[PDB]
């Protein structure tokens, strides 16, 4: 279970849960913490996932705006001018 | 220009049975829509000209009337989503697709352009135009005998076919486009090359399944060399594209590394452009966040001194990415790999970022130092001295009163266990 940036909704959610789970169960290995976090993510409702979905979208939007040649990107729509 | 001519007369003349009167009216509508970058799209939509322009597309007997009407509709579709949708609801797309087989070049090109603006509106329009069969005739235009200006437009339409992620374009469509991007990635024209790579960067940003489609096309060995391309606009586009791939699985990240991607990074890390340095470190941070073999690959590439070198006396943006790259290595690296990091004088510049105002950076750096101490159990005292020598222990103690819960809680915990 890798954490690459920009993070998706699950990764940002796991980031907070990872630290808590480590403290509450110091005798649990990092592999088992990732396995349980991945499974417990499946139980969350859409309302509980929405803050982390919006954060992932926010991180994604910034990652695209911080493109070195963002100004010279191809645009979605163009006009045929005279 | 709008305030000084009857739009109603244009609309009514465009419905006239006289071809000369009709052409002049559609031409006037085109000029109204293409004389500046702020045309009166709403006024011409409200005037009822859309059904007339759409009907003109069917007049194979008047290629000039088809061209002018496609031109007018192209710029109407170039506006907001509401104005693009108005063109779609006029059922113009099936006629544009028919015009892709027109024997008149300007009619084809203008139909291509109009379809590009519609596809670029969003995933719904994109999939609508895809489902009607745009990809096959569009890619058939890609040949050695196509005018360069047309091919630039074709590649731009292909970019829009790859753009949106919710949902991404269909698998079958991605699999059709990638062989064409393989051809276009060898083109000498900078505009086509940049657009081809941007299309790849959108595909590689669409998810690990789409990243795998890109890999399975065989094009990654042709994208990686572009990291050292002479045109900087090609380099940055390629750097983001491959950067998106290494956000995938370890297997997908390894494909990039097997293409000797790291060989291009000495030049990228010393590039004059600071943003290119920041981007190149963000890439490497996603590598050091991988497995131990991939951390070793960054080591064998002689990049660790350059990452540490950029961590120190670097612009703030690049230093943040360098801190991520270092801390990620402490999470994934073996004892010897973090030992090598220590041997290269990583502690002074790493600890110098404990005073930054960004709360996330301090959190990332403290986690790294914590992992460093925990990894060298026998020599934890030696590292604690190294942290103290450079003033790091002083900065950790100042962070014991930091505002963030995770920061001051960890600062106390680090000091309890090793100080």
């Amino acid at each position: 279970d890798r954490v690459k940036r920009p993070m998706n909704a699950f990764m940002v959610w796991s980031r907070g849960q990872r630290r808590k789970m480590a403290q509450e169960n110091p005798k649990m290995h990092n592999s088992e913490i990732s396995k349980r976090l991945g499974a417990e993510w499946k139980l969350l409702s859409e309302t509980e996932k929405r803050p982390f979905i919006d954060e992932a979208k926010r991180l994604r939007a910034l990652h695209m705006k911080e493109h070195p040649d963002y100004k010279y990107r191809p645009r979605r729509k163009t006009k045929t001018l005279m | 220009r709008v305030q000084n001519t009857s739009l109603e007369a244009i609309v009514q003349n465009a419905s006239s049975d006289n071809q000369g009167i009709q052409l002049s009216a559609v031409q006037a509508a085109r000029k109204l829509l293409s004389s500046d970058r702020n045309p009166p799209i709403d006024d011409l939509i409200k005037s009822g000209i859309l059904p007339i322009l759409v009907h003109c597309l069917e007049r194979d007997d008047n290629p000039s009337l088809q061209f002018e009407a496609a031109w007018a509709l192209t710029n109407i579709a170039s506006g907001t989503s509401e104005q693009t949708q108005a063109v779609v609801q006029s059922n113009a797309v099936p006629l544009f697709l028919r015009l892709l087989h027109s024997p008149h070049q300007n009619v084809c090109e203008q139909a291509v352009w109009a379809l590009g603006n519609i596809i670029g509106d969003g995933p719904q329009c994109r999939d609508y135009v895809i489902s009607l069969g745009v990809v096959k005739p569009l890619l058939s235009f890609i040949s050695p005998s196509i005018p360069i200006t047309f091919l630039r437009n074709v590649t731009w339409v292909m970019v829009n076919l790859c753009r949106h992620k919710d949902p991404p374009p269909p698998m079958e469509t991605i699999q059709e486009i990638l062989p064409a991007l393989c051809v276009l990635i060898h083109h000498t024209d900078v505009n086509i090359l940049v657009d081809t790579v941007w299309a790849l960067s959108y595909l590689t940003d669409a998810g690990n399944e789409q990243i795998q489609m890109v890999i399975d096309s065989g094009i990654v060995p042709h994208l990686v060399p572009l990291l050292s391309h002479q045109e900087v606009k090609v380099q940055t586009a390629a750097l983001r594209a491959v950067g998106n791939i290494v956000t995938g699985t370890d297997e997908q990240t390894q494909v990039v590394l097997n293409c000797d991607a790291l060989s291009h990074f000495p030049a990228l890390l010393t590039h004059p452009k600071e943003k290119i340095n920041k981007e190149a470190v963000w890439f490497l941070s996603n590598i050091t966040a991988g497995n131990q073999q991939q951390v070793q690959a960054v080591i064998d590439a002689n990049l660790v001194p350059m990452i540490i070198h950029l961590l120190d006396k670097g612009d703030f943006g690049t230093q943040k990415e360098a801190a991520w790259a270092i801390s990620n290595l402490t999470i994934s690296g073996r004892k010897d790999q973090v030992a090598y990091l220590i041997q290269q004088n990583v502690i002074p510049p790493f600890c110098n970022l404990l005073t930054v105002k960004d709360a996330q950076v301090v959190q990332v750096v403290l986690d790294g130092l914590s992992n460093i101490l925990k990894m060298a159990e026998d020599e934890a005292e030696t590292i604690g001295n190294l942290i103290e020598e450079c003033g790091g222990l002083e900065k950790i103690e100042q962070l014991q009163n930091h505002e963030n819960e995770d920061i001051y809680k960890l600062a106390y915990e680090i000091i309890d266990q090793f100080f």
